[PDB]
């Protein structure tokens, strides 16, 4: 069975610190606190801090990732109607497939937007926005 | 539990009133089915602190009503009846399915496809939707 069923553990990674990169010679720009309009498309995938006002804050919402499967006719756990498992699949009667929560896998989630500050807007604009999705603990 | 308190409320009359010969008044009970309900779990966190992890365990809150909706009637049997035949059965709901038959029943009428559904012959169950602030 795939090994995110059991793991009970969350990763989560911090950016470097601007004192380490300039003591080891390097340009970091993973802490590099970055406004919604300079968050362009090309820093897309990037890990990038973004430094703003929070204006809105989705509450806490369960999220599946893997949906779990059971089938009476052959007992097999089936993660993602009709039971696609090896046995099934060779004989010649299928069994119905039956959600199973429990075996599920869920995740707390919220949705965050964070505006621009006043100094970071240039005269005659307006203040954008941007998404933040949080997950886990 | 609920199964456990239902054997043990029909152990109750068979051991307490008939096996001890205090009286009789338990004939009906055999077929009817109880329920018993949790209230007084201790203090809950409130509704703003649950967690994904709280699903399925059994918590306690309180609020403010603010709307409720109708009588809702929730089926539990199903009504059949054959259309070139009438023969009538009576199909009951596992986990919230309804299973139609896709022949009639009898020996005679072999007809594919030859039942029918009637709505106001089904039985229902009251399901009332409440809204707690
Ligand atoms: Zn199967
Ligand atoms: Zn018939």
């Amino acid at each position: 069975f795939p090994p995110n069923l059991t793991r009970r553990y969350f990763l989560y990674f911090k950016p470097l610190s601007q004192n380490c990169a300039r003591r080891y010679r390097k340009k970091a720009i993973s802490s590099k606190p970055l406004s919604v309009r300079q968050i362009k498309g090309d820093f897309l995938g990037q890990l990038i801090t973004v430094r703003g006002i929070i204006t809105r804050v989705s509450d806490v919402k369960p999220a599946v990732e893997v949906i779990a499967y059971t089938c009476d006719q052959c007992g097999y756990e089936v993660f993602q109607s009709e039971c696609t498992s090896e046995e099934c699949s060779q004989n010649q009667t299928k069994g119905q497939l039956f959600m199973s929560t429990r075996a599920s896998k869920f995740s707390a989630f919220q949705e965050c937007k964070i505006q621009e500050l006043s100094q970071q807007v240039p005269v005659g604009h307006i203040p954008r926005s941007l998404n933040i999705h949080v997950n886990g603990t | 539990v609920i199964s456990i308190m239902d054997q043990t409320i029909k152990d109750c009359m068979v051991s307490l009133i008939v096996d001890n010969n205090l009286d009789y008044d338990l004939d009906e009970i055999e077929t009817k089915f109880y329920k018993v309900r949790p209230y007084n779990v201790g203090s809950c966190k409130g509704m703003r602190e649950l967690n994904p992890n709280d699903i399925d365990k059994l918590i306690n809150l309180k609020g403010l009503v603010l709307r409720s909706t109708p009588v809702i009637p929730d089926m539990k049997v199903a009504f059949f009846k054959c259309n070139v035949c009438d023969h009538t059965m009576a199909v009951e709901i596992d986990r919230g399915v309804i299973q139609e038959p896709a022949r009639c029943e009898r020996i005679d009428c072999n007809e594919p496809n030859s039942m029918s559904l009637i709505h106001n012959r089904c039985s229902f169950a009251d399901k009332q939707v409440i809204k707690l602030q």
